[PDB]
């Protein structure tokens, strides 16, 4: 409603780098804000794309940032009669993103990786990484918790089970507010999808350079399955993370699936041991339902609410056709011990292949009335197809059927205006929440400022 | 007595017509001061108003192109006629509705192209034996149904780019069946191999010089070629003046947009044509797989009949697909697609087993009802769909086109075609609102208070900026 | 906290097999990888092999293919060791070990389980008085322990009174038994004017002997 | 298989000083080391992983370093706990193999020690053997030769050495030499004697009896 559209503040990155595939808010030490933007294109030294991440100071005018660096270096390492073996090279460093307290996650879910034992491998395939940094220290440390020593034989006779090769770890990403990073991996157990949770701490503890293989050992990884609705489902698309069972020690787990039980889509709530609470599953096939989750109390009872979005969804129309749009889905959680229902209100797109619901940012509360809002993504729809983001307002009763601003591109054709989202930190200190914008086609991220209601 | 052309007290010859259908005006000068304009035309002669006079005008329909339904599709050069009438004129008074005819036929000995898009990934292996005698076996068939038949062939597996293709160890990408104790293609995403001709032979000979890649996840990237190879016409060459269509064979599940980004893939299918002199998809790295409402509205564009020919253990999720696209069959394939045959012959039966009427271009103030008669002359009102059609049958549908008021644009046109067939009936509509003794009107006419209005029909009406 | 626990000390004859455990305290035996080396005085530490506790799949050093075999039971949280066709040179210290981060490294150690291979039979020590020979200001007493199995001995002097002053020597094997011997010394004033005794326990047994130091 | 060669094998030192361990491999192994310690009597307690990093709960005054097949471990001024048995272990290929070991041990001041000899028991005479005794007590540095002559000739067949490790209080090193003869064997000779070879004397400290005299 009361986001500012008229003054807005750019940061660019370099050409074709696709700077604002992701972002994240990022407060130092000191709480002033800074944002966080991955770059998964970004030319590394050998003049290839690795990817790359930019910590960008609060400025009204925008402009370049600084990089935040990491090795970009390929490893290698002959231990144990083997060789361990990185490879950096388009491994899309950066294409996600997440801060917490004053440390940044960076993940390349693409680097890939592999083991050599005289005549046998373990095969190239991509593990992904995260890369975490402590930009005020310098501190830096990796996390890879798929990397394996395990030969290719060895999988094909034991049949593939516990097959971390394709993880892609670092392909979603979150942090709890205790410090436990969450890691998606789509790719875990031969395509079903895993999640990885280990303290931040820890991590930084039990890592040092070079050893390329060791051990986190309070890490805790998600569990193989048999069942065949969970293959192809990619669980661990998106992540999320909430208060779900009324208990305020423990923290739960959303896990997106769009893919779940052939190509149906699923969201799963979890606890922190990886056992299933809930499980929601899709409306329409190949919507993608899972595409993205969001959390956060919209309704305004203390108690967290769910948000997912299927950006594939095809609407019902005049004679019997059907018309690509997308569709957002709002789950109220119940009061005490119960299960999540029916969706309380369904939102559908409008522009045809605008995928309306493949961004959800929660907002905080953006007019100050005293109901969280949200902001969804349309990355190709408007009336000139050049991307939207529509700003619902929370209300008594859930959300607004009808969005009370929206914001229209200012890039060009083609910059997937919108496909990163993040807002509910205040970064101009006025008082009011503010959003930032990711548009990777165009190679830069919009900032839009909060102000009074008029 | 008094009618509602009376009651209504109009004003001029144009407001008298928007009264009712069935109101006339008379543009007579000698008429009773106390006599009204605009009654029926029966009342109005009765009281002696001049014939000529007399503004009545009648809605109807009468055609202007009216060939007859071929017999045979076969022969001519596009000069075959499937539906009737192709072309009939339209004239509605306000509020008023007229009615007319089309009559459609699933024509005998129509033209076909059949374009064979084959998975090759491993488990195919077998498949691709059991059908090297397909394109004659095949020509015999259809033979039977048409004697113009073209068949082409194309391959898809997946998307060459890792994780879904092995990269390592150097040889593997030469040969990715290299730990095995084979020899097998290097990876592809899609591949055209055989334009459609009718030298059905040329299909076999191609055939038994194709063999099977090998990639690492199950879901392959049928959805990339089925794109392909309907938006290059000239590349399959399909031909304008045929029924397409597009075999889809498989034994797996399928990727569908949004998969590939597990391979850094984000840019959305642009739906263009992209496949060059070297027969390859040339964006399969780096373009994502498409989407569902993108497939659709392609196989629409293109008039593409896609034919899912899936083995036991995909049925039902391909049932689930065919519903989301509208159009669609599905058959049971075979292991070892050695019934392909006979799938194939029975999808274009039940291609062909349907008339379903489509309307383009209908203005906003026009609405239209229909019934229809399939079977043995049964009509079913409020219909426009007939289904359970042999070759060679005919149906025939009831049309009636009710206008709301009088719009603006006094001639508009809107067609009426069924779904996948090439004629249409083009429905020229002209909105008869005005009078004849408007276009001689007299402004400024010494008869309407000195000069301050106009003269025409007989009455006086008060000029313009009054 | 990390804690490896192994088995008391084992006691058995050639030709015979004896299994080692190894347990996990604090952790999961699952997490890393499990080695055993052995540890012998002369010949130094040997690295046996490795076991993965989450597939059993083991590695062995080719000296030692045919005696050691490497198994594990995520159950008991235990890892074990099998030595087969026992010899004289398989008597040794044998530790279980596992790394801490990096994933082929060897840092947490159990505390070691002591095996001992011999035919020898439960046998009671010789206690024998050293007096010397028929000056100065300090005298040297001895007391020797001959031909006992199996170890260890417990040895002291006046019953624990007489403690400063005092060297008691380690084993030593002499043809399948043990044989040990301690030294004492102090003032030519105190001996033989104070009695000396030597006592020596032998708990396998259940033998407490003492011998009275005599001069000659 | 790799070579691990440790030097030195072991060493006196004191107290505060900074001493360094050094291992040399028969090839490179890239860092692929870890560094051991056993205290005396006790098990094994890992000090470096990987080359240089220590493992949790190690003190900083230890350090590791070296590259290609020669590295080094490091212990800037020593303490109390510090003496004990060091070993380095390879990893870099599979069997992993170990260093000889090397001891560290207090320093001090020479000290020669204390003979004293034991003629055979009453009791031991009359079961059928006969076993003489040599003591060696509190010398330093440990590093000592024994040498048994009967009737003035050299003995070698049936001695039992023994020896003590570093002594608490005084830190000084001990020795037991015993020589056992039959009974019939022992009674066809009237000279025993033991010489104690050490560096705190060029002529060797004798100690000796005569069967039947006294
Ligand atoms: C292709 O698409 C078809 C249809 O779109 C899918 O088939 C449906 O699959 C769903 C899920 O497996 C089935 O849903 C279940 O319905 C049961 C009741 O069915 C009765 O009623 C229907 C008419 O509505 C009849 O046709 C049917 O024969 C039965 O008489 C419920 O009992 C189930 O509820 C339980 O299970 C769900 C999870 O499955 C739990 O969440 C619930 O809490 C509860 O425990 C369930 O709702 C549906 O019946 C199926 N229809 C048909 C016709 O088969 C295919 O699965 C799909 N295939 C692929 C490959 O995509
Ligand atoms: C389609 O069929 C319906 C019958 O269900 C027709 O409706 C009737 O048409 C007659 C025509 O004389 C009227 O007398 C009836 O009053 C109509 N009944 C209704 C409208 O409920 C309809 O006219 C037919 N239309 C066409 C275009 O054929
Ligand atoms: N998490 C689990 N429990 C789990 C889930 C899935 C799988 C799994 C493994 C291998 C599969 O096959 C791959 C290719 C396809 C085909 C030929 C081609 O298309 O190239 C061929 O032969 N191999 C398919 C599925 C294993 C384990
Ligand atoms: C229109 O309908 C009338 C009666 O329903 C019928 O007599 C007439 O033939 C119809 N017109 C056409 C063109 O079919
Ligand atoms: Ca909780
Ligand atoms: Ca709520
Ligand atoms: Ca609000
Ligand atoms: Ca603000
Ligand atoms: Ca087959
Ligand atoms: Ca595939
Ligand atoms: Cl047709
Ligand atoms: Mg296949």
């Amino acid at each position: 409603l009361n986001l500012d559209p008229v003054q807005l503040t750019f940061y660019a990155g370099p050409n074709g780098s696709q700077f604002g595939f992701s972002l994240d808010f990022h407060k130092d030490s000191h709480g002033r804000v800074a944002i966080v933007v991955g770059a998964p294109r970004t030319l590394g030294p050998s003049q290839e794309e690795t990817g790359g991440v930019f910590l960008c100071p609060w400025r009204a005018e925008g402009g370049q940032c600084p990089s935040l660096l990491f090795d970009l270096r390929d490893e290698t390492r002959n231990v144990g009669s083997q060789t361990l073996q990185t490879f950096k090279a388009r491994q899309g460093l950066g294409a996600s993103v997440v801060s917490w307290s004053d440390v940044i996650v960076a993940c390349a879910p693409w680097q890939h990786w592999n083991v050599l034992e005289k005549t046998e491998e373990a095969e190239k395939t991509p593990v992904g990484s995260c890369f975490l940094a402590q930009p005020e220290s310098g501190r830096r440390a990796e996390y890879s918790p798929c990397r394996g020593n395990t030969l290719s034989r060895i999988y094909v006779e034991n049949d593939f089970s516990w097959d971390k090769r394709y993880c892609e770890a670092g392909f979603s990403s979150v942090v709890t507010q205790a410090g436990e990073l969450v890691l998606g991996a789509p790719g875990g157990y031969y395509f079903l999808g895993l999640l990885a949770q280990a303290p931040v701490a820890d991590i930084f503890s039990s890592y040092r350079p070079g050893i390329l293989l060791w051990h986190v050992s309070s890490q805790s990884l998600s569990f193989d399955s048999s069942n065949p609705e969970y293959f192809d489902g990619y669980w661990g698309y998106s992540v999320a993370v909430g208060e779900f069972d009324g208990d305020l020690n423990t923290t739960e787990y959303v896990v997106g699936a769009p893919t779940w039980s052939w190509t149906l889509g699923a969201v799963e709530i979890l606890d922190s041991y990886y056992q299933r609470l809930h499980r929601l599953r899709g409306e329409q096939m190949a919507s993608y339902f899972g595409h993205s989750v969001a959390v956060t109390d919209v309704n305004g009872d203390g108690r967290h609410d769910l948000l997912v979005g299927a950006p594939l969804y095809m609407e019902s129309r005049a004679d019997r056709k059907l018309a690509e749009v997308g569709r957002v889905y709002l789950f109220l959680q119940p009061r005490g011990p119960h299960a999540l229902g029916a969706p309380s209100l369904l939102l559908t797109g409008t522009q045809l292949y605008g995928r309306f619901g493949s961004a959800i940012a929660p907002l905080g509360d953006l007019d100050r009335d005293g109901y969280n809002d949200i902001a969804v993504a349309a990355p190709y729809g408007g009336p000139s197809g050049r991307g939207q983001v529509l700003v619902f307002l929370g209300q008594s009763e859930g959300l607004r059927s009808r969005p009370s601003q929206v914001l229209d591109s200012p890039f060009p054709t083609g910059s997937a205006f919108g496909f990163s989202l993040r807002g509910a930190v205040d970064i101009d200190d006025n008082g009011y929440p503010d959003l930032i914008v990711g548009a990777y086609g165009a190679n830069q991220v919009a900032v839009y400022r909060a102000q009074p209601v008029v | 007595g008094p009618n509602i052309c009376t009651t209504r007290g109009v004003s001029s010859c144009q407001q008298c017509l928007a009264v009712s259908p069935m109101c006339a005006w008379c543009s007579d000068e000698a008429l009773p001061l106390g006599s009204p304009r605009c009654d029926l035309k029966e009342n109005l002669l009765k009281d002696n108003c001049a014939p000529e006079s007399i503004e009545f005008p009648v809605s109807e329909a009468r055609v202007l192109e009216d060939r007859p339904l071929s017999d045979k599709g076969s022969g001519d050069s596009s000069q075959v006629t499937q539906v009737s009438p192709q072309r009939i004129a339209l004239r509605l008074r306000p509020d008023d509705s007229k009615n007319f005819s089309i009559q459609v036929r699933q024509v005998e000995d129509y033209p076909v192209d059949i374009y064979y898009l084959m998975d090759l990934s491993y488990s195919m292996k077998d498949d691709l034996w059991s059908i090297q005698n397909l394109g004659t076996k095949l020509a015999t068939q259809m033979r039977k149904l048409t004697s113009n038949l073209r068949i082409g062939f194309g391959a898809f597996v997946d998307k060459p780019v890792s994780p879904y293709m092995y990269i390592s160890p150097p040889e593997a990408l030469e040969n990715p069946c290299y730990d095995m104790k084979t020899t097998c293609l290097p990876m592809f995403g899609y591949k055209h191999v055989l334009t459609l001709t009718d030298q059905v032979t040329r299909f076999n000979e191609e055939v038994k010089k194709q063999s099977v890649s090998r990639n690492r996840d199950a879901p392959e990237g049928g959805f990339d070629a089925i794109m392909q190879a309907t938006v290059c016409d000239e590349k399959i060459g399909w031909r304008n003046d045929a029924s397409h269509l597009l075999v889809f064979t498989t034994d797996a599940k399928t990727h569908i947009a949004l998969d590939g980004r597990l391979a850094g893939i984000v840019q959305p299918n642009d739906g263009q044509c992209h496949v060059g002199s070297d027969n390859h998809y040339s964006a399969s790295t780096t373009m994502d797989y498409p989407s569902l409402g993108l497939m659709t509205e392609k196989l629409s564009q293109k008039n593409i009949n896609l034919i899912f020919a899936v083995t036991e253990n995909v049925v039902n999720l391909y049932q689930n697909y065919s519903e989301l696209i509208p159009g669609t069959t599905v058959g049971v394939l075979s292991m070892d697609s050695s019934n392909v045959l006979q799938l194939i012959v029975d999808a274009y039966g039940k291609i062909r087993s349907k008339v379903e009427l489509e309307v383009r271009d209908l203005p906003e103030e026009l609405s239209l009802s229909f019934n229809a008669t399939c079977l043995n002359n049964e009509v079913i009102p409020g219909l426009k769909s007939c289904m359970g059609l042999k070759i060679g049958d005919t149906v025939s549908f009831s049309i009636e086109a009710k206008v709301r008021g009088c719009p603006q644009e006094k001639e508009k046109s809107f067609t009426i075609k069924p779904v996948g067939f090439k004629d249409s009936l083009i429905v020229q509509v002209t909105f008869d609102c005005d009078c004849a003794c408007q276009a001689q009107a007299e402004p400024n006419s010494h008869r309407c208070n000195n000069g301050n209005g106009t003269f025409e029909c007989g009455v006086c009406r008060c000029g313009p900026g009054w | 906290e990390v804690q490896l626990q192994q088995s008391g000390a084992e006691l058995v004859k050639p030709g015979a097999s004896v299994k080692l455990s190894c347990t996990a305290s604090g952790f999961n035996i699952k997490d890393t990888y499990v080695h055993w080396v052995k540890q012998r005085p002369e010949q130094g530490l040997e690295w046996i092999g490795r076991i993965d506790p989450a597939n059993g799949y083991t590695k062995y050093d080719p000296k030692f293919q045919g005696k050691a075999t490497i198994t594990a039971d995520t159950s008991s949280n235990t890892a074990y060791l099998q030595l087969s066709s026992l010899t004289s040179e398989d008597t040794a210290v044998y530790y279980c070990v596992r790394p801490l981060y990096d994933y082929y490294a060897m840092d947490y150690w159990g505390q070691g389980t002591s095996v001992t291979v011999s035919s020898a039979k439960t046998t009671a020590p010789s206690v024998y008085p050293l007096a010397p020979v028929c000056t100065g200001s300090s005298v040297t007493l001895g007391c020797l322990v001959k031909g006992y199995f199996p170890e260890p001995v417990t040895l002291t002097w006046n019953s624990g009174s007489l403690s400063s002053g005092v060297h008691t020597f380690p084993a030593v094997l002499q043809s399948d038994l043990y044989t040990l011997s301690s030294s004492v010394t102090v003032t030519s004033s105190t001996w033989p004017s104070q009695s000396i005794t030597c006592n020596v326990a032998h708990p396998a047994s259940s033998t407490k002997v003492d011998k009275k130091i005599e001069p000659r | 298989d790799i070579l691990m060669t440790q030097s030195p094998s072991s060493m006196s030192v004191s107290l505060g000083d900074t001493v360094s361990i050094t291992c040399h491999a028969s090839q490179g192994i890239s860092s692929n080391i870890g560094w051991l310690q056993q205290k005396p009597g006790k098990s094994f307690m890992g000090l470096i992983y990987y080359g240089t990093n220590l493992v949790d709960g190690v003190p900083s005054r230890f350090s590791g370093s070296g590259s290609g097949a020669d590295y080094s471990l490091t212990i800037s001024s020593l303490d109390s706990e510090d003496f004990a048995d060091y070993y380095c272990v390879q990893y870099a290929q599979l069997p992993y193999t170990f260093g000889g070991g090397t001891k560290l041990e207090i320093k001090r001041a020479d000290a020669a020690p204390t003979v004293s000899i034991f003629p055979p028991s009453s009791e031991q005479l009359t079961s059928g053997g006969a076993s003489v005794v040599c003591f060696l007590n509190n010398f330093y540095p440990k590093d000592i030769n024994v040498k048994w002559k009967i009737d003035g000739s050299e003995r070698q067949n049936g001695v039992l050495n023994s020896w003590t490790d570093q002594d608490s209080k005084d830190s000084t090193y001990s020795m037991s030499s015993t020589l056992t003869l039959t009974k019939d064997e022992y009674e066809r000779h009237n000279s025993y004697t033991c010489e104690a070879t050490h560096k705190t004397s060029t002529s060797p400290i004798v100690k000796s009896f005569n069967r039947n005299e006294c």
